[PDB]
């Protein structure tokens, strides 16, 4: 059931979020995107990066204390080869600040060397305050 | 490397 | 002449393109961007909505919600290269149809090759979602 | 099918 692997891994990658975001990189390979709000030095959306070594780097930058969710929508559906993509809205709070709400889409790629392995192959998260 | 079921 | 294969931000960003701009004008022609795999989804009765697979399906859908006079506010558009020569496409922005309020949404493509053609996709997931049903 | 570009 695609519902059912990508709303427990919605689950998932929001708990290990606050529990130990460093530990999130395990998620990604060497061929997965990464993106999480951001503004450049002009004031438009920031670039996202690839590969667990990248995105890792990434996401200790960003510096994840005390991270909060509040999902409010989970959508997921198949696509092509045995892949599932997951829509997500809901509101997220870094460092106890306020709940922003943001709009985000994983594609969850089959790992191929074991039964019922998902990795994320693409991770577009995005505030709805910088773009709205 | 990822998340399972 | 010929010129060098494009990357996914400029075809998930021309499909967009194309997209709303059928949406406005040809509404009984958006059919022609899925297949027998495809799958679509809008929401709002009455338990946001469950998703409708074919050519067929789609259709019958997209002419259930009456697209007349659609105008779309683009504000971002996201799109990577995902699994197997696809692209995801993530778009954010306004929509207006038949005169009323302007509506926030978020929407999610897939775009796989047909196969069969120099560098065409087609439509394998639309995912609609209206934010003031949501949040 | 879908479209062309």
């Amino acid at each position: 059931s695609p519902l059912l692997v990508g709303r427990e891994f919605v689950r998932q990658y929001y708990t290990l979020l606050n529990q130990a975001p460093d530990m999130l990189h395990r998620f990604y390979g060497k061929n997965s995107s990464y993106v999480h709000g951001g503004l450049d030095s002009n004031g438009k959306p920031a670039d996202a990066v690839y590969g667990q070594k990248e995105i890792h780097r990434k996401v200790m930058s960003q510096n994840f204390t005390n991270c909060h969710t509040k999902i409010r929508h989970v959508d997921a559906h198949a696509t092509l080869n045995d892949g599932v993509v997951v829509q997500v809205m809901g509101l997220l709070s870094n460092n106890n600040q306020a709940l922003r709400r943001f709009m985000q889409t994983f594609v969850l790629a089959p790992e191929g060397s074991v039964a019922n392995k998902f990795y994320v192959h693409n991770d577009i998260f995005r505030y709805q305050d910088e773009v709205f | 490397s990822g998340f399972s079921f």
